[PDB]
């Protein structure tokens, strides 16, 4: 009955019946990375001018990133450490039209790099949800007021430089 | 769901890139390694293999060992 | 043995079974596959022991589930203080705050 | 439904924060610890482990011990 | 679903014309033998029998032998 | 044996069972069907001593 | 309860009574010593005695 079919689901991911390529694998693994964020998000970004690409050229000699300022190359990643630009693989150029350039990789086998794409996606759609009339939403500002007292959420979400500016004012309303 | 090639109760992407077990109020919760929350309490960063039900081939799971549900 | 008259009898171990409640018909049935040797090495590693001889000057041994700070399953048990451990194991009290 | 991880028959929001066992007409009830009622009845406030089936690691559960459904 | 006559977990397309086993990050992968890609990595090309669960008629399958899920 | 008094005791092998955690009621139950002679050769071929 | 009113034989019975320290045992009904003799030994009152 189900025992020989409890074995076939333990080998559901080993056996690849047709393989045929190495770079076609990264294309089909980048797409199902991108279609597990819901549909309402992906039209929010394109509304602001969002052009999402997949490239194979690494992001040093890409033509839409050959020219930028010396601080635009230096923004902090999901951790907080600003990374050398030769080793980055996801970037958003947003000076007049936000373009999200994603270098393709094996993205289901890897889960550290799959999180540095979702962080950069929500970086672009942040300024829409964070503000209503070019002012901070009290729907959100009451959350930062509640999350600043708990000793776990304060060093989970907030940065280290933010931890020495919020309680320095000790009530930065 | 989450993928689990060895059926020990811990996902594949946690056995490869680090995990730890932390108690929150009175309940254990297995979680991926976060260097800002988990270094503060002295917790250990575990790594094991995503395709062995027991990494050192002894009859105790990777999940039974790190949680404490084991022969004491 | 006829000279010195010295012969003792040690007790190396004890085999014996465990009887557990049946929720079906409310009975109690001895499970002959489970012995007490699977249980006593788990009580002895997760509990504190207190020996007390205030009843007819004989030693009464009791064990109380206390918390081990280096085992994540064991840090779920409630906090045990030395006053409360005496008040539930042997039957102390405090009729005038002492 | 109510979360009962340790499978012993008593919810985990009751084991962490206190419970008691008291009969009213001829039936057994297992109520959470209300301070203004259960203290005057001469009852006992229990606490136990919400992730162990038996807090003392002995073969009687935390539900069987407090209810009398035990080897007498 | 892809045919597998002998129930040894590996399809009859692969067992006749070639396959090979390689790990990618920490997970094994069974793949058909593509000549230009796989030969420069020094992998071995296996052929077996699609009708027999074990081609040598010993009690270990062809899938267990090439993967390592076998008595060590 | 009375002259040289040389007698010793080798230990060729050891039988013994394994006790596993039971996820239903938390108990630990010795399975009398499997011994450590199945497990111990698997450890000496994958581990460094 | 032991009883020997039948040619001096210690006839023994056991009648289920309420332990007040066990919440399963307090569900048993209230038993009186008049009723307990009336159901286990054939005592009776025909006119109040
Ligand atoms: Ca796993
Ligand atoms: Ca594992
Ligand atoms: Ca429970
Ligand atoms: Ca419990
Ligand atoms: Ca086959
Ligand atoms: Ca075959």
């Amino acid at each position: 009955k189900t025992e020989k079919e409890k074995f076939k689901d333990s080998i559901n991911n080993l056996v690849k019946t047709e393989f045929t390529n190495e770079t076609l694998d990264k294309i089909q693994q980048t797409q199902d990375l991108l279609k597990k964020i819901p549909k309402d998000v992906l039209e929010i970004y394109s509304e602001l001018g969002g052009e999402i690409y997949f490239t194979d050229i690494d992001l040093v000699e890409h033509k839409e990133l050959q020219d930028l300022s010396e601080e635009e190359k230096n923004s902090m990643n999901s951790r907080g450490e600003k990374v050398p630009f030769a080793s980055r693989f996801v970037f958003e150029k947003k000076r007049e039209t936000p373009k999200l350039i994603i270098n393709i990789k094996d993205y289901a086998i890897n889960s550290e790099q799959s999180k540095e794409v979702y962080y950069e996606i929500g970086k672009g759609i942040s300024l829409d949800i964070i503000s209503k009339d070019k002012s901070l939403d009290p729907e959100f500002l009451n959350l930062i007021k509640s999350l600043s007292d708990d000793s776990d959420s304060s060093d989970l979400l907030f940065s280290q430089k933010f931890k020495e500016k919020l309680e320095l004012n000790n009530k930065s309303i | 769901t989450v993928p689990d090639r060895d059926n020990d109760g811990i996902p594949d992407s946690l056995e490869v890139e680090g995990y730890t077990v932390d108690v929150k109020n009175k309940r254990t919760f297995l979680s991926p390694w976060i260097s800002n929350i988990h270094e503060k309490k002295g917790l250990t960063k575990y790594k094991s293999s995503p395709e062995k039900w027991s990494t050192a081939s002894d009859p105790y799971s990777d999940f039974e060992k790190v949680t404490g549900r084991i022969d004491k | 043995l006829e000279k010195t008259k010295q012969l003792r009898l040690d007790t190396d171990q004890v085999y014996g079974n465990i009887a557990t409640y049946n929720f079906e018909n409310g009975r109690v049935r001895v499970d002959t596959g489970s012995n007490w040797s699977e249980v006593l090495p788990q009580i002895q590693e997760t509990t504190a022991r207190i020996i007390f001889n205030g009843k007819d000057l004989n030693l009464v041994e009791r064990r109380i589930a206390a918390v081990n700070p280096s085992d994540p399953l064991e840090t779920t048990k409630p906090d045990m203080t030395l006053k409360e451990a005496l008040k539930i194991a042997f039957g102390f009290n405090e009729p005038n705050g002492n």
